[PDB]
């Protein structure tokens, strides 16, 4: 079949096809997660109000294993199949192996995915990057990051899509460690409306906690964004 | 082949016979029918010599493998389940193994047991091998959950020595270990012909 | 199309693999027009005759054309209909559902008694214009 | 056997104007009643009905496959799948799996809406093509149904009266018959209309 | 036709303190004739520290220490040139065994040689490769012959007296005539004349007996 | 065959039962193994069989189910979409290499409306299945050596409009007929039910 | 086949099917499935039909011939002995018969049953046959020793139609007999798809 | 096989033991049966096998004591020589037309002196015995299925000086050996016991 080589080195030792699918993740929709004591929060960008969206809401945020979930960046196309692969490993581990897979196993699988795409003829890169948050099954809150090289990290909090590096110097120096389950939520959002605009219907955020996960509605989200917007006029009237 | 192994409160003791007979000649007399699949794990072995010997260092790989990628040990329930898989795979294949895995998890005890035929089975008390039926009946009479670690010591070498007396498939030498919750040690190794002097002199 | 699990869905393909659902959608030349023009004038609770007569008046919009015509327009409409193939005897522990969905294309004897009410509320709303 | 492992015995008549197609209502495990309010009888237009008997295994797989098939005929071309195109097409169903075959016996019954003409067809399990005018039957008391079909057919028939020579024909074979019984669902069928008939029978 | 056959003759080995010996008869036999009487192809050198040593099947033998010929040279160009331990050998053999199970070998092995301490150590397998660290063992057709003598005489069981001393080279090899020319005078098969081999530290040597030619 | 599989459904329950012997061709193993599936939080299967194929069977089948629940936003399936998915799995393996399943099983459920424009079945569902592939839809169906004795003595008693009481001293009278005249030793029966809250396993009946 | 009897406070009732089956096909559906021996015996037929209607003949001269000699009533303890040494001599001769004797001796009722292998059996309760499985369940959940003389044979003939239902081999017309101390009595003689419609309406 | 017999000898009493169950192949036909045939008044023997052969060996075997006892004016015969009489009938029939019996039993007995002259055995006396032929006397002997459960208990457990009471709680565990592993339901068995004052059913151990 077709299998010549795409993802080939640049003569000063970069990766074309992949610096290439990153400015791909730079355009994609922003998505900041944080990692908190008892609960993980991760909010997306949603891309609009479009008011013509089905009155049916839909998740951004996918569901891989009952206590892991995922959030992307990049082409929503791409991200489907990445998951499709990741959901069908699930169901490969508990068969193999009687257990409840750990969130460190899921992204090397997804990680190993993402670099195995950058060394195939006739493939390019998947152009997504994802943050995965859940616990394993002794507590022990998690939250990951892999780019479109493959390489996976775990982060004490985590922002990719449009201005990625914007957000994540910003709440480095603005995290408390330890937080609470209402200090999370209150994080991510603050953190989250630096990059996007002031509207309050482009934000969805999700709540992890062992064996239940909550999505904020629209009122329950109205509740932590004006604490918010309150708080960001006294962080300007702090400046001046 | 008698070997047994019970779950009780302190901790899982696995005893077996060393004897290996192709029909009516003894091959050999020191068979080590407990392979320790690692430091916190161990398997057994009845039926096949060479399926059993091949298949738990199978075992004994996949979890080394296992430490080694996700950094942690494995569990009884995914130790069994490599093993459960294996042998359901190739269960028209002719294959003549049954095997006991037991060991301390960060949940407790457990004794599981496998087939040839690729059944997997969670209880607290077994005795396989072909003698085995002359060791439930001394270990059933006197089992309870409560023993101390002596006793249950004596009961499971004492069960192994009624069915090498009895059986012409079994005997040698009676061979006891113990697992408790910092790993295994080997109680003791003593000959059936010795043990035969001490329960009646 | 109709499921048991949401009800009559509708969805858009991009050629690039991403697909969305929608409640009303535009492809093909002016989509952006008739995008707005279905963003103005569209509510929940709306029939299907209601729905029906949105359909065309912004068909007519986009290409331009006062007095829709019936050579120029394919309709199609996905409901759910009685059914009538329901067989109990042959299937005694097989339930049947009382109404089945039926994917159907209007002929010209059905679709001009609907291409008659677009122009009419078109022309409703041209005596208020000015 | 295999093919009389399930029990249940399908037949069908031709008349002037319309045929019948009648099966029992056991099914079983070698002397074993499961159910007894099972029909063999499939219908997939208003033209076309057919009945599976053998290896009820087989008379639920290759019912899927047909289903499977008639419904994409009828996507690919616009329009209701007929009489001879039907049976000849589930022929060569059962002649690709000709070494692993399956131990179906498809007893089929159709007839023109246009013309009129009524088309019997019963396959062996290799799918052997044989279409006689008179009458067909397959199952377990076959040969129990030669000899009650051929002493009392007559080429003639009308609806009504075809009806009650192919009820009191698949009864007085039953009633012998150790595999099939338990009453029997009959369906008459015309150019203008398909009755469907639930029939009294022995509950032994 | 059969593509299996027993061509007779056994071997055995009794291994001491820092040395082992090694024997096995050269006679090869077939359907109800006498093929040879000087065949060499019963005890196979791998390394200068390890043979194996099997019997049986006089087809499947050859072809068994060919396959065993060249893994211990891909051990060896793939380490530098280090030369594989008996451990590592008979590890070898027990897995080859298991790899054709369904097609086996009619062969029954002994993989034969030295410790990493320099202690000497015979294996035992059967056609499907159950092996066993044990200071003897022997196997062929004479096998039900020599292995209760050898039970009777090396653990020296079932005798109230004291031990004697450890074995020397001599008092071994003496010992191990002793069995050959027991094998030769009651098994059918078995016993043309054995060959001795000597594996000690510096070098092997090599030695030949008479047994009695019917 | 040597253990047995009862199940009955009624207006408004479905009641199984399924003795937890497992045994090394004359002695017991067990006499407390669950065989009653848990599929999903409505549906269950009471497999009979020897150990090795039914673990292997059930969790193709349960990690299905979950991974369809998965990829479609946790929306549950009917009990006939269940019961149609596991007899593809029995006669594709009838024809296969690696063989036939040597399963028995009786499948169980409860249909609810899973949104306002469902307007499915309402009512209990219960299914005979079989090792080769054949499904029927039964009031009531029963397997291993036991099953004739107790399904000719659900021809006598059983009654569509039972209660939860009823059939539960109807389920002890099944129960007890097994250890009078089976020489099998089956002492110990498992009975669950499944009712429009749910499965619950019943701790009376033994 | 399906025939059972049993014994109670009040006699035996004896309840049998009418068919006869070879293979698929049924050879007949009027079978007299039993036997009378004399005016105060009774015999049953399952299996083969003729190795039954032969020797359940021998068995009724041997019956006459005592009572010609000895001037008085066979037992029911010497008519199935004689029954029992016959089956026990051509035990691998392929017979195919299973057989209860019922009657009224001077010590009361006796209810027997003989193999095809030389057994004999003294029980109250029995159901013979290849749908015996299924009379077992609903009369095993209804039999009590101090039934009335009509809900006993109510009891019979509704456990023989509850196997006749199921059995392929079992049907036709529902036979109850009754053994008092006078002899024994034809209670009643129906059809089985009758017996629906009154059990079911 | 399917039912067991258990019997073990003491220093005054042996204790016999055979459950009651008759089948037919999977078919509870009874639950107390008794297959320990008094034969003497001081011997007696628990025969296990099918129903078929039983009985008319042990009819051949009692009738022909009996007719041994009418011809000798009624002096009771040694229990050796009843058990050598009676593998005598086992031998004889593997080399016949009719075939072997299929009958494993064991003999029981207690000698007394028949007069001041006989000096020979004062003991009890128990014999095992098998189909073929084979004749040992032995210190407790067990057939069936849970023979091998029960023998090993008795290599832990018996004693050659338990008193009546001792070895009726032995014998309780006996019992409750084989409800507890094999499948084969054995509910109620029969325990009689040979002591000086001839046979006794003991009714506490079932
Ligand atoms: C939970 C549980 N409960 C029991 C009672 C068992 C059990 O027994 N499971 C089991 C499974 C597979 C096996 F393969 C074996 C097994 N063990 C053996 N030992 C010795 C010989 C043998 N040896 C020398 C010569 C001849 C023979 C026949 C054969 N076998 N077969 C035993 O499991
Ligand atoms: C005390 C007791 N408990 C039970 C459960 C029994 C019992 O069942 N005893 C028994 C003894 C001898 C027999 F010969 C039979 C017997 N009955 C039959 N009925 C019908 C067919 C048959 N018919 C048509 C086609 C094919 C077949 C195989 C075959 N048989 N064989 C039954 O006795
Ligand atoms: B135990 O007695 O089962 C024991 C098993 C242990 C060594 C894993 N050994 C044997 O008895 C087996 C018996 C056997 C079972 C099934 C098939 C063939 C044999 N013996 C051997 O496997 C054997 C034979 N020859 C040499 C070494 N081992
Ligand atoms: B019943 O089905 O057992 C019945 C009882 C008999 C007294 C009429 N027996 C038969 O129907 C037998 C079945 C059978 C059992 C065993 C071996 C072979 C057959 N059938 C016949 O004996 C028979 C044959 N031909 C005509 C009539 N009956």
């Amino acid at each position: 079949s077709y299998d010549r080589a795409i993802t080939v080195f640049s003569p000063d030792g970069h990766l074309f096809q992949v610096e290439y699918a990153q400015e791909a993740v730079k355009k994609g929709l922003a998505a900041v997660g944080v990692l908190g004591s008892d609960s993980v929060v991760i909010a997306v960008e949603k891309k609009s109000a479009v008011k013509l969206q089905d009155s049916r809401t839909i998740r951004k945020i996918y569901k891989v294993d009952a206590n892991i979930y995922l959030a992307f960046a990049g082409l929503s196309a791409d991200a489907r199949v990445l998951i499709n692969k990741a959901q069908l490993e699930c169901q490969r581990f508990s068969l193999n192996y009687e257990d409840t897979m750990d969130v460190d196993m899921l992204v090397r699988y997804v990680a190993g995915v993402q670099q195995k795409s950058t060394q195939s003829g006739g493939s390019r890169p998947f152009g997504v990057a994802t943050v995965i948050g859940g616990f394993n099954e002794d507590g022990k809150p998690h939250l990951w990051k892999t780019d479109p090289s493959g390489m996976c990290s775990a982060w004490r909090a985590v922002a990719i899509g449009r201005h990625d590096q914007t957000v994540i110097e910003y709440m480095e120096k603005s995290y408390k460690d330890g937080m609470s389950r209402d200090e999370c939520v209150h994080f991510a959002i603050k953190s989250l409306l630096e990059v996007v605009e002031s509207g309050s219907r482009n934000i969805e955020l999700l709540v992890l906690q062992y064996k239940e996960a909550r999505y904020l509605t629209e009122e329950e989200l109205q509740k932590f964004v004006v604490e918010v917007e309150k708080e960001r006029e006294e962080e300007a009237a702090a400046k001046k | 082949t008698t070997t047994l192994a019970f779950r009780f409160n302190g901790g899982i003791i696995v005893a077996v016979d060393s004897r290996a007979s192709t029909g009516q000649y003894i091959a050999s007399q020191t068979v080590m029918k407990v392979l320790e699949i690692n430091d916190y794990l161990l398997g057994t072995l009845a039926g096949g010599a060479a399926d059993c010997q091949y298949w738990e260092r199978v075992l004994g790989m996949e979890c080394r493998l296992w430490e080694l990628r996700n950094g942690s040990r494995i569990t009884v329930a995914a130790a069994s389940k490599i093993l459960a898989n294996i042998t359901y795979a190739y269960r028209n294949h002719g294959l003549s193994m049954g095997t006991m895995v037991a060991g301390w998890d960060q949940f407790g005890p457990s004794l599981y047991y496998v087939d040839d035929k690729g059944s997997r089975v969670k209880q607290d008390l077994f005795s396989v091998g072909s003698g085995s039926i002359y060791a439930y009946g001394v270990l059933d009479t006197g089992y309870r959950k409560d023993l101390s670690v002596e006793d249950a010591c004596d009961l499971a070498r004492r069960s192994i020595f009624h069915a090498t007396y009895r059986d012409g498939a079994s005997g040698g030498i009676v061979t006891v270990y113990h697992v408790h919750e910092k790993g295994w040690t080997k109680i003791s190794r003593d000959d059936q012909t010795k043990l035969y002097h001490r329960y009646f002199p | 199309g109709w499921d048991r699990y949401y009800g009559y869905q509708l969805y858009s393909t991009e050629p690039s693999g991403d697909y969305s659902a929608w409640s009303a959608y535009a492809i093909g030349q002016n989509d952006q027009v008739a995008h707005a023009l279905l963003k103005k004038d569209w509510h929940e609770s709306m029939t299907l005759e209601d729905g029906m007569l949105l359909a065309l008046r912004v068909l007519g919009k986009t290409m331009d054309t006062a007095k829709i015509d019936l050579d120029r327009v394919e309709v199609a409409v996905m409901r759910k209909v009685p059914a009538s193939n329901i067989d109990q005897l042959l299937d005694p522990f097989k339930h049947h559902p009382k109404t089945t969905p039926r994917f159907q294309i209007l002929t010209r004897s059905e679709l001009k008694p609907h291409a008659e009410r677009a122009d009419q509320a078109r022309e409703a709303e041209e005596k208020a214009e000015a | 056997s295999i093919m009389a492992y399930s029990g249940g015995s399908v037949m069908a008549m031709a008349g002037k104007e319309c045929f019948v197609i009648i099966s029992d209502n056991r099914l079983g495990e070698q002397l074993k009643t499961i159910s007894t309010e099972v029909p063999k009888l499939h219908v997939v237009n208003d033209s076309i009905v057919y009945g599976l008997t053998g290896l009820r295994t087989d008379q639920q797989t290759f019912a899927n496959k047909v289903q499977f098939r008639t419904e994409m005929y009828k996507l690919r071309e616009e329009r209701d799948i007929t009489g001879k195109a039907f049976a000849a097409m589930i022929t060569s169903m059962l002649y690709e799996a000709r070494f692993g075959p399956w131990f179906v016996e498809p007893v089929i019954g159709s007839i023109d809406k246009s013309t009129g003409e009524v088309y019997l067809c019963a396959t062996d399990l290799i799918g052997a093509p044989c279409e006689p005018e008179d009458y067909v039957c397959a199952g377990t008391a076959a040969e129990s149904l030669h000899g009650m079909c051929e002493a009392l057919w007559r080429p003639g028939m009308s609806p009504e009266e075809l009806f009650e020579i192919a009820a009191q024909a698949m009864l007085s074979a039953c009633d012998r018959d150790s595999l099939s019984g338990y009453g029997a669902v009959a369906m008459i069928v015309t150019k203008d209309k398909v009755t469907t008939r639930l029939i009294k029978g022995r509950k032994d | 036709w059969s593509p299996y056959q027993d061509n007779g003759g056994t071997t055995a080995a009794i291994a001491g303190k820092d040395f082992v010996i090694l024997a096995g008869d050269t006679r090869l036999n077939g359907d109800f004739c006498l093929h040879s009487r000087h065949d060499q192809s019963k005890i196979f050198q791998l390394t200068p520290y390890t043979y194996m040593a099997s019997n049986g099947m006089q087809a499947d033998r050859l072809q068994l220490q060919q396959m065993l010929k060249y893994r211990v040279k891909w051990y060896k160009y793939n380490n530098g040139g280090k030369v594989p331990s008996t451990k590592a050998i008979a590890q070898l053999m027990s897995t080859m065994l298991y790899h054709r199970r369904f097609f086996p070998y009619y062969t029954f092995n002994m993989v034969v040689g030295l410790d990493e301490e320099g202690h000497g150590v015979c294996y035992s397998y059967d056609a499907v490769g159950s092996t066993e660290p044990f200071l003897y063992g022997t196997r062929g057709s004479a096998a039900s012959f020599v292995e209760p003598l050898l039970d009777c005489l090396i653990n020296r069981q079932h005798m109230t007296s004291q031990a004697p001393p450890e074995m020397t080279k001599e008092e071994t090899l003496a010992m191990l005539k002793n069995a050959f020319t027991g094998a030769a005078e009651r098994d059918i098969y078995t016993g043309d004349s054995v060959s001795f081999f000597i594996i000690t530290k510096d070098g092997v040597q090599q030695e030949s007996f008479e047994l009695r030619k019917d | 065959m040597a253990e047995t599989a009862i199940a009955f459904r009624c207006k408004d329950y479905v009641m199984v039962a399924a003795a937890g012997l497992n045994a090394f061709y004359y002695i017991k193993i067990t006499d407390a193994e669950d065989k009653i599936t848990q599929l999903d939080t409505h549906q269950l299967v009471a497999c009979t069989g020897e150990n090795g194929p039914r673990v292997n069977f059930t969790e193709y089948i349960k990690c299905n189910l979950a991974l369809n629940r998965m990829r479609q936003h946790g929306r549950h399936s009917s009990c006939e979409s269940t019961a149609n998915f596991m007899r593809n799995c029995l006669a594709s393996a009838i024809r296969s290499r690696e063989g036939a399943y040597q399963v028995n099983c009786l499948f169980a459920g409860y249909d609810t409306p899973v949104s306002e424009d469902d307007d499915g079945v309402v009512g209990p569902q219960l299914f005979y299945m079989d090792y080769l592939g054949t499904l029927q839809a039964v009031p009531y169906g029963c397997h291993g050596y036991g099953a004739c004795f107790v399904t000719a003595l659900l021809d006598r008693l059983w009654r569509p409009d039972l209660s939860q009481q009823e059939g539960l001293e109807l389920m002890q009278k099944c129960c007890d007929e097994v250890k009078r005249r089976v020489i099998i030793s089956n002492s110990y029966f498992f009975v669950k039910a499944v009712t429009k809250n749910g499965v619950e396993v019943i701790t009376a009946v033994h």
